[PDB]
């Protein structure tokens, strides 16, 4: 895994690299740590990851309701 | 046929753990309404005051017993067997039970909870959405969100004298893009403030609170963040201010003490400062630019800028049937500030918006800086065509409840939903 | 659940024996709407024109076959299986079926009939009154009737140059007393005109048409009748005019030919004449005071009097999404003239009233001088808070159908019904 | 009877005097010439009768719907 990065009501867990493979970013809630939502990134860099973190704060992704 | 049988308020806890009061209204057929009683601040004297226990040992003065007993033992025996689809008769009955002018017998919060539960029950009985029960069939125009971004003054420890800076995305096609634009501007500003090496923690109303040096530094940083996000300022993203000039107005001599810049300005130099800030930065709205006891300067300000900058005023148009109509006659300011949980019922809200639409003013839905919310304000902002809502809240789980409630209206108005954009600035 | 199954128009006869077109809309559950297609005049070019057969051998150009075939064979196959409580989608579908700007493919009368039948069916399905389906819950303010009393100019053979004089009872507590006051003023004026020895027969729009000598004689006689009826002019009973200055405007030289007084006045002397008439007699409204091609005089008139006399203008704000917004920008006149059966649907009516509420204007519900009516205009005048309705009609059985429809709304709003009175003159 | 005075859709028939008795004014429609509506006069003079006539024209009495 890479950069768990606990946020308020969610976790934004980029996966393990699954060697020789591009990692993916998924947004889980507190329970149900195996479902995953793809937030429609383009590259999954560190800057894209920080964009998704600062988008889970302030409460608007286009992909999840974010209660 | 839909007669009220049970009006009942109880005490529940929020996400913060504070006690909140929750009013429920039952019918005969099974319709059901539910509204939250606010627990905010009681500033002002010429408007409707909110009533708590005031016990500092019980949540710093937010007691619930005197707010729930007034609903369960006074308001409730007067509303049995009454028809629930008659909102105006209920709003007259509640004021007749109150008796006084400032709602100080039952509290201006216990009346508003009942008068929105009895309007969310009638929209459930008729099986129409709530923004069409309150506003007709041609209520389809979502407001422009005013989104607090940088705090200063009293809310923080910095040399910024203006209290709140806001952004207003007006170049978006619909509300969802207008919310996405702000979601990206906040990330760009956090990037800029982390590049400068400041504190990027979320402050009071949702905005940041860094350690800045002047008002001009904040207006440089926000415009730089808007440019780095990819948008053009002045065409798509405007700004606004909440000056809160009452906090640095020395009453004994009548001079403004700008503690941030260390310069004491008189009442004729503040307007010269606001002209410079409007000429350099795309400000479109100024809130409480001068104190409400500075008529000789306020009459100057409302004509030096009042044709190209919106100038709202809260205590200048303080919410009453006599005092809000006082500042209309002499013509100072060109927008008023509708505060719902300080104004009473749902009939007086829609009369106070209509009396501002007549006299050429512009309504701005707002709230006192410490109240909680409810989620029915997002239906009042669509049903009245108010135009600007102020999506701030003391906690995140109320702010997101504003956002989701305004996004679940656009998803019902799918091929129909308008958006103001720049068309809300008609008097400029 | 309430899907439309049958849209069907037919031909029926009125009290005059003229053929009228009657649109009906059925549902699945049994709800039912019914509206009358107007058969009026098609003046103007920049607005939506009404389409008849134009056959002078068939009722002087009021043919019905081309108005009923467009409903039965074009509009009707596009509205099966459609939900009837969605008014905005229907009003967009009808304009997309039309295609052009001036509604000249289907006629601006065949669209209005369907778009009010599909709004009287939805109010029957939800079991709410029609003035609350169109306007919310806080639609409770009945308008001020403008009641035509003395005709002149083109409508009669006399030396009165102003076309129509109107009275506006603004000192009444509710609508029923406002109608009784006018019912007594007409009797007092018939007494005065019979004392002078003139003709007291009822003229075109309901008013009289005597043999008078000047405009000043008519304004003396009407004020004398108001005084003999028992009311105080200027406080309870105002006046109004419809000048119709396009009829005596000579285009080739740009001078007004007052045939009644025999005096040719230039464009700067007409405003000096209107100031004298306002200073001597309690006129509160002037309609079409100068021709719409007299901008150098019209810009003079809208500032010599525009702060104490309402100045409406029809072709200055001719009903279109582009041309009605043209005279707003340069700011001439301070009231526009909503004509429903020349404007199209029910969505464009409530947008054209809202765009006039924004820019500080005042809506006046009106009609072209030869159209019939329908009775849904009395619900649009309550639901929009328009403020002034013009209760004239070419026959008595349409005028009384206006009066009874505005009196059967006050009897439903029993303890709640407001009335404007003098509060409709906010911009004066 | 006294002053039948045919108007558009109604008749305003002041009665016969029914000797040594004050007459009354009633408003009938075209059919049903025996029902009668009292329009709440005060004296039933000729001027009051003309007031009722000019109130049936223009279409407002307080006592009848006047279709
Ligand atoms: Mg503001
Ligand atoms: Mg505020």
């Amino acid at each position: 895994v890479l950069r768990e990065e606990y946020v308020e009501g969610y976790v934004v867990q980029m996966w393990r690299r699954n060697p020789s493979n591009a990692p993916v970013i998924e947004v889980f809630t507190e329970d149900n740590l195996e479902e995953g939502i793809i937030p429609e990134y383009v590259t999954a860099n560190d800057d894209t990851f920080d964009r998704i973190v600062d988008a889970v704060e302030f409460g608007y992704l286009e992909e999840l309701e974010l209660v | 046929m839909p007669y009220i049988v049970d009006v009942y308020a109880r005490e529940v806890l929020d996400s913060r753990g504070n006690p909140t009061v929750e009013v429920e209204v039952y019918t005969e057929t099974g319709a059901f309404g539910r509204a939250l009683v606010p627990s905010g601040a009681s500033t002002g004297e010429y408007e409707a005051v909110e009533l708590r226990d005031g016990d500092k040992d019980r949540y710093l003065g937010k007691g619930v017993l005197t707010a729930v007993n007034n609903v369960n033992e006074i308001i409730a025996p007067e509303l049995l067997g009454f028809d629930v689809t008659e909102q105006n008769a209920i709003d007259q009955l509640l004021i007749e039970l109150d008796g006084t002018e400032n709602k100080g017998k039952l509290g201006a919060n216990a009346i508003l909870g009942v008068s929105m539960a009895c309007a969310r029950a009638a929209a459930d009985f008729l099986q129409i959405p709530l923004y069409q029960y309150l506003g007709g069939f041609n209520s389809k125009t979502l407001p422009v969100p005013m989104m607090n971004i940088v705090n200063g003054g009293e809310h923080a420890d910095n040399n910024v004298d203006i209290q709140e800076f806001m952004i207003m995305p007006v170049g978006a096609p619909n509300f969802r893009e207008a919310l996405r634009m702000g979601a990206q501007i906040f990330h760009s500003l956090k990037s800029v403030l982390s590049a400068k090496g400041l504190n990027t923690a979320v402050g009071d109303e949702g905005g940041f609170a860094p350690n800045l040096g002047s008002n001009e530094e904040a207006l440089q940083t926000i415009v730089e963040a808007i440019e780095k996000a990819g948008f053009k300022p002045g065409e798509e993203v405007k700004l606004a201010m909440d000056a809160a000039s009452s906090e640095f107005y020395n009453k004994e001599d009548g001079k403004y003490h700008l503690s941030g810049e260390g310069v004491v300005k008189t009442s004729a130099e503040m307007v010269d400062w606001y002209e410079e800030l409007v000429s350099k930065y795309p400000i479109i709205s100024i809130e409480d630019g001068l104190d409400e006891n500075d008529w000789e300067g306020h009459k100057l300000l409302t004509e030096r800028l009042g044709k190209k900058v919106q100038l709202v005023g809260d205590d200048l148009f303080v919410t009453n049937t006599k005092k809000l109509s006082e500042g209309i006659k002499n013509g100072v300011g060109n927008s008023i500030l509708i505060k719902v949980n300080q104004i009473g019922t749902l009939t007086e809200t829609f009369d106070a918006i209509e009396m501002a639409k007549r006299a050429g003013y512009t309504a701005v839905i707002s709230h006192r800086s410490g109240e909680t919310e409810d989620s029915t304000i997002a239906d009042i902002a669509v049903a009245t065509n108010a135009g600007q809502i102020k999506t701030g809240a003391p906690s995140r789980t109320d702010r997101v409840a504003k956002y989701n409630q305004l996004l679940r209206i656009e998803d019902q108005l799918a091929e129909t939903a308008q958006y103001h954009g720049i068309n809300s600035f008609y008097n400029l």
